[PDB]
DNA sequence: AGGCCGCTCAATTGGTCGTAGACAGCTCTAGCACCGCTTAAACGCACGTACGCGCTGTCCCCCGCGTTTTAACCGCCAAGGGGATTAC
DNA sequence: TAATCCCCTTGGCGGTTAAAACGCGGGGGACAGCGCGTACGTGCGTTTAAGCGGTGCTAGAGCTGTCTACGACCAATTGAGCGGCCTC
């Protein structure tokens, strides 16, 4: 039922090929899990407040909008999901 | 002799061509157990739309890719162009993180 | 049917065509053009309540919106969109 | 006995819905009253801004040889204007990818 | 002749003694404690607006509040202020 | 005749004005109308924070044995509380001047 | 009654004051000038906003409930200043 | 032989000094003769509030502060001591200036 | 026909609800939540009687009280007492 | 023809028996007469403590995963705070085991 | 100058009232979750190729420091009117 | 929007070292050339769960009559709470 590990799921060439299009030409091996640590605490912020919405929607099935206010809310305004 | 690049010309062209490219990086599925998981660590069983999955997701890359160019920066002005953790924790408490 | 959701894809399209008659455009960009037009929407009009609240003004006229355009939009913008808005409220006072 | 029922979009030249703005803001709360120039005002800009930027999007698709409106042609067009890029400066765009943006130290001699 | 503004002077001033009453104040800490109060209640307020408009809620209730209370204010504060709150809406209600 | 006045905040036992929060709010222009709980608990959440932070001025002035407090006490109140910081990352004091903070780095040896 | 020079009126000392409350040991020559043209960048945006809410104020004096109201739409927002 | 302190000494001194004072480091007559006259040229003849001036004074003073922590961050993440206008570059850069 | 039993369930039970609305109770330790109510209660209880034998005075009020809480628990729980008692009576004051 | 009653411990808004604790007080022969803070304020230090053991029952069931108090929690709340400890250093618990202590020399290596 | 204490003022709120808001119930239905299917994309992995990072000694130089000087800052003083505000 | 007033700012002025300004012996700082351990981009085969396209379905998303809780608002009245003050 549970699930354990899918923050490996953001796999190692993910993270290369996103430093790609960051621009990094040469990428530590201790880079790969401290992201991995700073996306989980990012997405655990996001979702955090996702979910603060969800309850307050009294919704079980999480939508795209709250996500939209959530990141609205972090400075971090997305175009293309709101609506 | 096998053809083989020099180190940083794949990494050069992978630069430009997601630079170029706009697609996503990132496996999807994995992507969406990892959502699952950290939301049944706040509430259990929730469901999510496929759509607040892909939305959470341009927001992941488009912060980490923030956040790379902030390494970048701060990788240059360490006069290196190999970034090391303490370039990224640094540029997050840049951001007043 | 379904309900009615207001967007602003015929204006966008409007637009469009008197500035650019020959191009398409795909649903995705229409989309984050409407992401686009609320989220400005509603960065002027919170900006317009504050100063609303600042000068305890009970009613938002033109000039604060003109206000709180010269506060976000940056300069060259700023003034050729007080050009086009002062235009367009004469056109309009002039009905 | 009424005459003609105009629509003030086209009373003010314009194509953004009056009506629709007018209605927003006093469904908003902002000011429970708001100036008649004011929302006429407020989609002229917001016509004006929509204009350019679908200028500048319909000029960066003919320059990549396309013909239909791209999030991408977005990104390059949107984050190539300094002043709506710091208009825009914390906003994302789904599928628009980045600028294409490589440091000279970064690149070979 | 002059007219009154108004300010939370007496209050801190209270809670100040409530919590230590041996211990003064200056009015400058008050100026930033003035600043603290308006400033977090109108971050708080402007959130719960927020969420009265998302879920289409005219109202803004006690739900609405603390909802923006787990959102803006982090951690350990928020589930204090939840503790008090759900205390203080109880005997708000048995009174 | 008539009712005794006995106060909303002395309903909640609470020193924070339930009249003057809840008339700011239904100003404040956030909606027209306002639940029963919203400004009692948010009165609550002020008077709560606007507590530890007495506790904290208090500590701090009785560390700088004078009884009185000091925006540097304000200062060494808030930026030293996690919490806080996190709630006033931007937030800037009236003479409050830092925190004490040097780097290992500046110190001989 | 025009004035001219003024941005020299912050003196060097007052720089190295204000980097000794930053932490700063030592100091480039080459410093002082870019604080002094960031400083002015800086107060010349504030004092936009400020100078923006006076006229639309319709006042002359500049009042420091429009320095603070600036300095919050720059996220700058500070305490003290009867806020 | 006169004292003297060996250098760094008297500035960490000053570091202490001005971390635990609370007071303004900038004279109040020029900085006000500085916001007359960055100000005279967005709008004649504006007048002040002398506590405009203070406030503008004390958001400014710590504007930079919090900037010399970001430099002085940039300047130990680039293992240097003197900090150079590349670091505030960097810092502001980063910031999103 | 049975005689009534008295302990101190409910309030207990209440109390767990506010700061643990999720957790449930075994029926043997709320025994020994009986006991230890009991047991710090004839505790301050003789400790009040012996103060006002020692003060002659024939009446405990709440000053008896907080000096039994200030003799038997060390320090921060009694200082954290003085707190919630002293707002208690200052609202049992207001009510 | 009489006012409706509210309870002490609502008027206190707190939830121990106010009642209870005072006829205890008055029944129990520690004085005749009684203030009218000494009940109240007893009550008040009682459900604030019984509250903070509470927490700590309920925290250390949700570490063991389980949804119900034990005294086994119990036992682990008390012996793992030392104000408590000193409340009750004497006082034996039914059914509640130990701590987990085993000296330095017992353990291997 | 905190604070305190006598003076005023608007603010706060209770009883009632009239109206709409959203909560709960409830059905419905369409996409989420689930399930079994085929596929080459992912993948990650050990490998030998080329390159990164920060460091010794040095090298050059760059402000930090320590008093002197100095002119204007600061704190004080008497004068003008500007504009900010406030009832209409 | 006309008044206006009074109070709060603006220019002026008679001295003052606090503050700025200045030049100098000086230790520290910054930092490239280059050896050197080395930390990771890279060819490229392989696995397997990812991708694809494919199905029955129901938990909840969303929609629709209800109805009662729910909270704003007006003449009134108050008890708190602020414009003043002075003084320890």
């Amino acid at each position: 039922k549970v699930l354990r590990d899918n923050i490996q799921g953001i796999t190692k060439p993910a993270i290369r090929r996103l430093a790609r299009r960051g621009g990094v030409k040469r990428i530590s091996g201790l880079i790969y899990e401290e992201t991995r640590g700073v996306l989980k605490v990012f997405l655990e912020n996001v979702i955090r407040d996702a979910v603060t919405y969800t309850e307050h929607a009294k919704r079980k099935t999480v939508t795209a909008m709250d996500v939209v206010y959530a990141l609205k809310r972090q400075g971090r305004t997305l175009y293309g999901f709101g609506g | 002799k096998p053809h083989r690049y020099r180190p940083g010309t794949v990494a050069l062209r992978e630069i430009r061509r997601y630079q170029k490219s706009t697609e996503l990086l990132i496996r999807k599925l994995p992507f969406q157990r990892l959502v699952r998981e950290i939301a049944q660590d706040f509430k259990t069983d929730l469901r999510f739309q496929s759509s607040a999955v892909m939305a959470l997701q341009e927001a992941s890359e488009a912060y980490l890719v923030g956040l790379f160019e902030d390494t970048n920066l701060a990788a240059i002005h360490a006069k290196r162009v190999t970034i090391m953790p303490k370039d990224i924790q640094l540029a997050r408490r840049i951001r007043g993180e | 049917k379904r309900s009615r959701k207001e967007s602003y894809s015929v204006y966008v399209y409007k637009v469009l065509k008197q500035v650019h008659p020959d191009t398409g455009i795909s649903s995705k960009a229409m989309g984050i053009m409407n992401s686009f037009v609320n989220d400005i929407f509603e960065r002027i009009a919170g900006e317009a309540s504050r100063l609303a609240h600042y000068n305890k003004r009970s009613t938002i006229t033109s000039r604060e919106i003109q206000t709180a355009v010269r506060l976000l939009l940056p300069g060259e913008l700023a003034k050729h969109a007080v050009s086009e808005g002062t235009k367009a409220v004469t056109k309009y006072t002039s009905a | 006995a009424r005459a003609k029922a105009k629509t003030r979009s086209s009373r003010a030249g314009l194509q953004f819905p009056v009506g629709r703005v007018h209605r927003l803001l006093r469904k908003g709360n902002y000011s429970e009253r708001v100036g008649a120039g004011a929302p006429v005002y407020l989609a002229a800009v917001l016509e004006y801004l929509t204009a350019e930027i679908l200028e500048l999007a319909g000029n960066a698709a003919r320059d990549n040889k396309k013909t239909r409106i791209i999030p991408r042609h977005l990104q390059l067009a949107i984050r190539n204007d300094e002043e709506l890029n710091k208009l825009l400066g914390r906003v994302t765009i789904a599928q628009g990818g980045v600028l294409p943006n490589i440091q000279a130290v970064l690149l070979p001699k």
